[PDB]
């Protein structure tokens, strides 16, 4: 029943990102003293269905002069990576139990920029190419600090295994052990997904949008597992699943709140932010988190 | 560039060479070659112009290909024997690959094509460094694995280098290309004796380095890069031209000068191994190098070429910076033949 | 012969990008070849080294290559018999870099710092 | 001492991120050499048995080597439990 | 200003203390698990040796049956000059068995997730 | 065996492609990187097969140095383009033998 | 050429990584530890020429352990003969080699 | 060169210990405490001879010692042991720390019996 | 083989969904009617590459902490991080992080 | 009012409930009512292989207790 497990992982993610659009519109409306969609469906519950049907029934505007190869390749890679990032996640058991799960997520995340590069190159426009280049530069810049923060945090875990993070946070959350790294990790996840205040940029467009929102939910779930560890009882995993889902939802709503609250950066401003505030602090905290377990004789077990 | 950065880069070049020279692990030798190549590129490009950039990219491509094949030879040697120590090569295919990679690193024929262009593109100081210091590491590696070289391939490449240097030097009016072809011929002479005696290789390398340093410093002092520009030096400093003429006579292998010591010794060593035809051809071919050295001497000091009026102003000024060790280099490159038996110091 | 199949594909991708057509397409061919090679290493048992290929090589170096381009115009027998205990030997050997390979760390760090300096000096221009 | 204090006060304003970075880095460099628990961490690493303990052939000249695990001879881990 | 930094340092120290205690307990638990493995190891070694010897003997009997008519063959000849025992390779134990168990013994651990 | 042969064959193909030089110096850099990837795969397979634990650092080291070289090469390429407007190999003919 | 700075100073800059049988972490042995140890002990202090001439047995055994060419050749011969016999129709596999056996712990 | 000597299939016959990994893990500590002598003889022989064929008798001895240990456990402390190893068998990691309670019972029982 | 099947399923579903998206609206009848090369972006990419190499060096730290040579390992890890910080400082001071 | 956002969020929650729970149940269904055995480090892989050989039905999760020791 491995195919059933794979499908039961894939389909609910797609439905969740389908209804996250309605949740985002409703939350933004209510924070804007108005209402979100409440006409199509009893409370807007049919709105995602309507948008999906309209998008799938509308004419696709092929450039008629661009390279069809990369044009069709880019959304495939985007959605495939977005769906693949979910398989090692423990909630509380992963679909695929990996020794180096965290490194696997990092590698796929590094892959994710190829869709941006190829869609920009195949758009057959100089301005879209410039926008794609700017997006790629921002993404690689922030994934550097993502990697360093991730290794610093895992220094208290003992391995790259994602399930061990449940054992590490059995009594206390990792947020209490390292909140500054958590703050920079949250901001770097915001800048990785091109979310406000970093949003500086019909069918294929729907696929790209679906991949983006799946990446948002996946990043929030990874953050919840990494920093707010839920207690897991081996004889009732539903409790862990409920806690993990609630924390993921809270983090996603925080993303929407941040989008609704702030102006957006300039390009040079976010590049300066990273390279001159996050990188020095991240390096200093990486030194601190290397030295701390040795100083206090609190090295984690596995090797 | 900034003098601090320039000093750091030069020290990095020397440290890469020394890492090659002191390590017993193949990976560390490869790392030393990589460090040397990385630090060498800015030194060539120090004076920014399209010619220097072109020379730097040519040199980079050549050295990167050579280093890639060196890594391949190391991996094949490890595959056929779980060894990392630099010793006997344990495999003929790996040893052929290593020999070819080191030959392209040195610029031996038929991998000689990059040397004249790189030397012409870069300035005289970069050319001095490239033609003197950049030969130590590959030659040291070749000396360490001399007992495994196939003598046929080594001797073929050495004889080809001597012939190519002699023939290519005849056609040159640019002094840097003349130096490059001379370097190719001297590399051929150095590598023709590796299978029989590495002490002879080291002695030839020392004599060649002394002579090349002296000639490059003389060319820097009289800031000339062409034959006609060098033909004006007698009207400002005839002493420099006379010293350069004696140095050129030494570089041609004429006794009783210093440049006769290597060939003589090498010939003797080859004769001790029942090799007669090859040293004969080698001396016959070195006659060509001597011919174009003599042509330079004719145009430089033995005759007086026409001058220009604006030379008179140059009569009123003296060189502000004097290169130390230039007199010592001239003396060592001209008058050390009576001290030949000192080679037993295993120089 | 799963390993053999991967090897054949690896060579086919190399022939594809070695013809050097349209450097963007040569880069795509090299990306496919690198993926197949990482798969070979993973199927052999080198999980960390294969993931290192997949992360460093593919996501940094080929990404920078594509960025720069966009700016411009038989088996199973030779295997072991026993087990590795309660750890993975590849991870232990790789982690021995900080306890055994002090010299390697020193020379590599110096080379990387020199590389940063060299890149800045070369791209300065003037 | 006045110039250094003035520099620190001027850096704490208009540049707090760099001050925090240098402070944390320096503390991470300095503290491990002064802590007494680094020896405890080394000892804990030593006491983790990854390999099988191969027994030694008894010749009647090894009183420090126990003949059974429960024998009082050999290293103890009471200190680790008390930690 | 001061109070915010004090609160942050306080929560950092509390987390450090809690993690120190928990990690020391985890080290003790890992030592206990390793000791259980060490206690179980000799029986596993004996069983492994018996199984390897049985497989080698079965392969030897089958080789004797198959290579009877080959003129220059010698049954159970070594490829080494030394008489020291050599640990067999995977192809030596499963060379004559079915593909399913060959692929099991080769890729089961690698493919298990 | 066969697997080793394929890896070597890939290295030889990449070296031949580098030495072909149709145009587009970027293709030369890509050939160099393919050669290094082949070397990485081959060395990793050898080191893992023989259980040479301490040699497990060796692939990583190689990779790092190679990528550094790659960066260097890229910089050179860019400068050449900034002089000619293209990375064409035939434009590097100012210096001749 | 080679300047043995390590031997002069007793530094051990890179000698720890030169052979399989040299102090691996956690005492993890190489696959061919015994053959390499025997070959090294045979060839020690004798020189490359005499080592190549006189320690050929140990080096041959070490190479056989490393690449297993003779073993694969023998296995291939046995498998080919079995395939020919089963194609002809005189030999049949036992239940042990057909998956019908009784496994042991 | 030479013929590889292998023992006959009769030399490799012994009454196997037919319990799974959870049962072995549950009793691993007492098994190590009680069956130390044959196990250490076998391991010393194994590391000294470096030959599987030279250590068969000690292997049969360690199998016999394990069988005797498990027979004593069966005759004395059946049900608490069953609960303990069911505990251990449930977990995907077979952790000792989940149900120490059952362990205590088992320990108490053996301390009263053997 | 489980990861192979999972990747195959993900890629198959992505391809099928994108193909139906691109081909469903193509059955009905409708009308059916440079130079600059910024240096700064190249510098950002190269800095990313070098910093990623240093991250590749720093990656084995979670395993490096169980060696019994804790002082040497700590010294070498701090050396790597200090040289990484020095690279950042050199790029910062020579105006390599400007726009 | 604001609780009108609650329905859609609930739907999202339900979707995010499905994978994890499903995995657990499947793991319990294909591993004999127990947790799926995890095997890193290759020693517990040997334990699982030995369990498979001991069960007699080629299934590792079929546990053989003391009643099988005779
Ligand atoms: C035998 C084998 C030998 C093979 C060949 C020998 C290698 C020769 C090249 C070495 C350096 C190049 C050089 O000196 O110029 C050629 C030189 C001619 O001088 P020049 O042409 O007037 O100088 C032009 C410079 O390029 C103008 O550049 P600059 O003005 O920027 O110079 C800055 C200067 C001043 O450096 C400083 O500012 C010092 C500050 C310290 C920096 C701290 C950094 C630490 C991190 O530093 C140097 O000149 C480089 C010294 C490197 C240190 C080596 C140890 O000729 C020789 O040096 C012949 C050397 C004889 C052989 C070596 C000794 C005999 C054995
Ligand atoms: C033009 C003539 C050449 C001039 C050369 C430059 C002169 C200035 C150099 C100043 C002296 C440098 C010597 C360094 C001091 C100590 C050296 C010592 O530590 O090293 C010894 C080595 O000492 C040197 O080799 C001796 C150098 C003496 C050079 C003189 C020979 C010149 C040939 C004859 C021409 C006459 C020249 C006389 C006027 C200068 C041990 O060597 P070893 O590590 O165990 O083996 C490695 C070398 N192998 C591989 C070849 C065996
Ligand atoms: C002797 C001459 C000194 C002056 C000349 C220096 C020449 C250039 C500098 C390069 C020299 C490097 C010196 C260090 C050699 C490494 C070996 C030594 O340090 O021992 C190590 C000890 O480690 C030391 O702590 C290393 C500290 C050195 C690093 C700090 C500064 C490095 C700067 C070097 C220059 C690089 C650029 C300069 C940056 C400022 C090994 O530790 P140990 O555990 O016993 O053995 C490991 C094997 N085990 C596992 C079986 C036990
Ligand atoms: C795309 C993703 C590539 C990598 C996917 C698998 C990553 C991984 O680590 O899983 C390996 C997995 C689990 O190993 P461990 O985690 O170490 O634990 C098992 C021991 N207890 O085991 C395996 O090696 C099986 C997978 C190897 C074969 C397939 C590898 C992928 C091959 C892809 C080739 C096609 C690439 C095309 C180009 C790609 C460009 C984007
Ligand atoms: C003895 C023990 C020592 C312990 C060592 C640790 C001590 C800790 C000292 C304080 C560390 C705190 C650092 C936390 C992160 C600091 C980064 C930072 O300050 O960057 C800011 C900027 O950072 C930002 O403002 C980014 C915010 C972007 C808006 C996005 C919304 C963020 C607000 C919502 C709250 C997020 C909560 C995260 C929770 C995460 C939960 C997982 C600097 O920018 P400038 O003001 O322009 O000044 C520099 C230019 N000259
Ligand atoms: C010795 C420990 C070292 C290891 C820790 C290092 C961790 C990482 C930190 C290094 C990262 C790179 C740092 C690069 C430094 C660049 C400095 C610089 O040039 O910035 C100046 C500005 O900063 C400066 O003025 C220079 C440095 C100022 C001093 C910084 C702190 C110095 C030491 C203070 C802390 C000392 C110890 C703290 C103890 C407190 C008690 C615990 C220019 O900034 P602009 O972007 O141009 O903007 C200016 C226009 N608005």
């Amino acid at each position: 029943m491995f195919m059933i497990n794979i499908l039961s992982l894939i389909i609910p993610i797609l439905l969740a990102v389908a209804f996250l659009t309605l949740v985002e519109r409703k939350v933004l409306g209510y924070m804007q003293l108005r209402k979100g969609p409440n006409v199509v469906g009893p409370y807007g519950l049919l709105q995602p269905i309507a948008d999906a049907l309209k998008l799938f029934t509308k004419e696709p505007l092929r450039p008629a002069t661009s390279s069809i190869s990369m044009f069709i390749i880019a959304p495939i890679l985007a959605l495939s990576l977005a769906l693949t990032m979910w398989v090692p996640l423990p909630m509380p058991y992963p679909l695929i139990n990996m020794n180096l799960g965290v490194l696997f997520m990092l590698a796929m995340s590094s892959l994710a920029v190829y869709s941006i590069l190829w869609s920009g190159w195949a758009s057959n426009s100089k301005y879209a190419l410039i926008g794609a280049l700017r997006a790629v530069a921002q993404t690689i810049s922030y994934e550097v600090t993502l990697a360093i923060i991730l290794l610093s945090v895992l220094l208290m875990n003992g391995s790259y295994t994602l399930s061990t993070l449940i054992t590490t946070q059995e009594h206390i959350w990792m947020i209490f052990t390292s909140w500054p790294l958590a703050m920079m990790w949250f901001i770097s996840t915001l800048a990785e997904t091109n979310r406000a205040p970093f949003d500086l940029t019909a069918g294929p467009f729907a696929m790209f949008f679906m991949a983006e929102y799946a990446n948002i939910i996946m990043m929030n779930a990874f953050t919840a597992i990494l920093f707010l560890g839920a207690s897991h009882d081996p004889h009732t995993p539903e409790l862990y699943t409920i806690n993990f889902v609630l924390k993921t939802l809270a983090l996603t709503i925080t993303f929407l709140w941040i989008r609704a609250s702030y102006p957006r950066f300039r390009y040079d401003q976010l590049m300066h932010l990273l390279w001159k505030s996050f990188l020095p602090l991240t390096l200093a905290l990486c030194m601190w988190h290397i030295s701390l377990p040795i100083m206090t004789a609190s090295i984690p077990p596995q090797s | 560039m900034n003098p601090i950065i320039y000093t750091t880069l030069i020290m990095t070049v020397m440290s890469g060479t020394m890492l090659v020279m002191i390590s017993s692990h193949w990976l560390l030798i490869w790392i030393g070659f990589e460090m040397n190549l990385l630090a060498m590129i800015p030194v060539l490009m120090k004076n920014f112009n399209p010619r220097a950039t072109e020379a730097a990219t040519k040199y980079f491509l050549t050295q990167a290909t050579a280093s890639m094949m060196l890594m391949m030879a190391i991996i094949i040697n490890l595959l056929y024997s779980g060894q990392w120590t630099i010793t006997k090569m344990f495999n003929p295919v790996a040893m052929t690959m290593m020999t070819m990679a080191l030959a392209m690193k040195l610029g031996l024929s038929p991998f000689h094509f990059w040397v004249p262009e790189v030397t012409q593109g870069i300035s005289l100081q970069a050319g001095l460094l490239l033609l003197t210091w950049q030969k130590l590491a590959p030659l040291s590696v070749l000396c360490q694995i001399s007992q495994s070289i196939n003598p046929n391939l080594m001797l073929t490449m050495a004889m080809l280098s001597i012939l190519i240097g002699g023939w290519g030097g005849l056609n040159q009016t640019q002094l840097r290309k003349i130096m490059a072809y001379s370097s190719i011929a001297h590399m051929g002479w150095m590598t023709a004796v590796l299978p029989y005696n590495t002490t002879m290789t080291i002695l030839n390398l020392l004599i060649y380095i002394t002579m090349t340093l002296a000639m490059f410093m003389l060319l820097i002092h009289s800031s000339a890069t062409t034959t006609l520009s060098l033909s004006h030096t007698w009207n400002k400093m005839p002493v420099i031209t006379s010293l350069m003429m004696v140095t050129l006579l030494s570089m041609g292998g004429l006794p009783p000068l210093s440049g006769f010591m290597p060939k003589w010794m090498i010939i003797q060593e080859m004769t001790k191994n029942e090799s007669i035809i090859m040293p004969t051809l080698m001396a016959m071919t070195a006659l060509l190098n001597l011919y174009f050295y003599m042509r330079l001497a004719y145009s430089s000091s033995l005759t007086m070429f026409p001058s220009t009026n604006n030379m008179k102003m140059k009569w009123q000024f003296e060189h502000t910076k004097q290169m130390k060790l230039l007199p010592t280099m001239i003396v060592l490159s001209t008058l050390v033949l009576p001290m030949t038996p000192a080679l037993s110091s295993l120089n | 012969y799963i390993a053999f199949i991967l090897s054949t594909i690896f060579v086919i991708g190399f022939v594809g990008f070695s013809s050097k057509p349209s450097p963007i397409y040569g880069g795509l061919g090299l990306i496919v070849s690198g993926g197949v090679g990482c798969g070979i290493v993973l199927n052999f048992g080198g999980s960390f080294l294969g993931l290192m290929v997949f992360l460093i090589y593919l996501g940094g170096m080929l990404v920078v290559f594509g960025y720069t381009t966009a700016m411009a115009t038989g088996d199973w027998v030779i295997y072991d018999t026993g087990d590795s205990g309660f750890f993975s030997e590849e991870a232990m050997g790789i982690a021995a870099l900080y306890s055994y390979g002090t010299w390697l760390v020193i020379v590599t760090g110096w080379s990387l710092l020199i590389g940063v300096v060299v890149i800045m000096e070369i791209t300065r221009g003037n | 001492a006045g110039r250094i204090a003035s520099f620190l006060k001027n850096a704490w304003a208009k540049e707090p991120v760099l001050v925090a970075s240098f402070a944390i880095g320096g503390l991470a460099i300095i503290l491990p050499s002064l802590s007494p628990y680094t020896n405890y961490a080394i000892r804990i690493n030593r006491a983790t048995p990854y390999n099988y303990p191969v027994p030694l052939r008894d010749d009647g000249n090894m009183p420090d080597v126990p003949s059974h695990p429960q024998d009082p001879q050999g290293p103890s881990l009471e200190w680790l439990k008390n930690l | 200003g001061y109070s915010m930094f004090a609160v942050g340092i306080g929560t950092l120290l509390f987390g450090y203390w809690s993690m120190m205690k928990w990690n020391r307990e985890r080290r003790r638990l890992q030592i206990e698990d390793f000791e259980a493995r060490i206690a179980l190891m000799p029986l596993f070694q004996a069983e492994k040796d018996r199984r390897v010897l049985q497989m080698l003997r079965e392969n030897l009997e089958e080789e004797a049956i198959i290579m009877k008519d080959v003129p220059d063959w010698k049954v159970g000849e070594s490829v080494f000059h030394t008489t020291r025992w050599v640990t067999p390779m995977m192809g030596e134990l499963y060379g004559l068995r079915t593909n399913e168990e060959i692929l099991s013994a080769t890729y089961g651990f690698i493919w298990y997730t | 065996p066969l697997v080793y042969m394929n890896i070597i064959m890939a290295f030889a193909i990449a070296l031949a492609g580098l030495l072909m030089y149709r145009s587009h110096l970027m293709s030369s850099l890509l050939c160099l990187e393919g050669m290094m990837l082949s070397l990485f795969i081959m060395s990793t397979l050898i080191i893992l097969n023989t259980h040479f634990t301490l040699a497990n650092m060796m692939p990583i080291i190689l990779l790092v140095f190679a990528a550094c070289e790659a960066a260097l090469g890229l910089s050179l390429l860019v400068m050449v383009s900034n002089t000619y407007g293209t990375d064409y190999v035939q434009n590097l003919n100012l210096l001749q033998c | 050429p080679f300047f043995d700075v390590q031997k002069r100073l007793g530094l051990d800059l890179d000698r720890w990584m030169t052979i399989q049988s040299a102090e691996q972490p956690h005492k993890i042995p190489g696959r061919c530890h015994a053959f390499e140890k025997e070959w090294i002990e045979c060839a020690h202090g004798i020189g490359g020429i005499r080592a190549e001439k006189e320690c050929k047995i140990e080096f041959d055994d070490f190479v056989e352990c490393l690449l297993r060419q003779k073993t694969m050749k023998r296995l291939s011969a046995i498998k080919r003969q079995r395939d020919k016999l089963i194609k002809e129709g005189k030999y049949t596999p036992p239940p042990h080699h057909l998956g019908k056996e009784d496994p042991r712990p | 060169p030479g013929i590889v000597e292998l023992p006959t299939l009769e030399d490799l016959k012994v009454q196997e210990v037919k319990v799974s990994s959870s049962v072995l893990k549950a009793a691993a500590h007492h098994y190590g405490a009680q069956c130390d002598k044959p196990n250490k003889e076998f391991m010393l022989c194994r590391w000294e001879e470096k030959d599987p064929r030279r250590c068969l008798e000690e292997g049969k001895l360690v199998n016999q010692c394990a069988l005797d240990f498990f027979r004593q456990i069966k005759r004395h402390c059946a049900e608490p042991f069953t609960e303990y190893w069911t505990c251990i068998d449930y977990s995907g990691l077979q952790l000792f720390r989940h149900c120490r309670k059952q362990q205590a019972k088992f320990d108490e029982c053996v301390l009263d019996k053997l | 083989m489980n990861i192979m099947l999972t990747l195959l399923t993900n890629v198959t579903l992505a391809s099928l969904l994108v193909l139906i998206a691109f081909w469903l609206p193509q059955l009905n009848a409708y009308s059916e009617k440079r130079l600059p090369f910024s240096m700064k972006f190249f510098l950002v990419a190269i800095t990313f590459l070098l910093f990623d190499l240093e991250i590749a060096l720093l990656l084995p730290l979670p395993w490096a902490s169980q060696t019994n040579n804790l002082k040497t390992m700590l010294t070498m890890a701090l050396f790597l991080l200090i040289l990484l910080a020095a690279s950042l400082a050199y790029e910062w001071t020579q105006k390599g992080l400007e726009w | 009012m604001w609780f009108e956002i609650l329905p859609g969020i609930a739907v999202m929650a339900a979707c995010l409930f499905i994978p994890g729970m499903a995995t657990a149940h499947i793991h319990k269904f294909t591993n004999g009512g127990k947790e799926k055995r995890v095997a890193h480090f290759s020693y517990q892989w040997n334990l699982m292989e030995r369990d498979r050989r001991i069960s007699g039905v080629n299934r590792y999760h079929v546990t053989k207790g003391l009643e099988n020791i005779d």
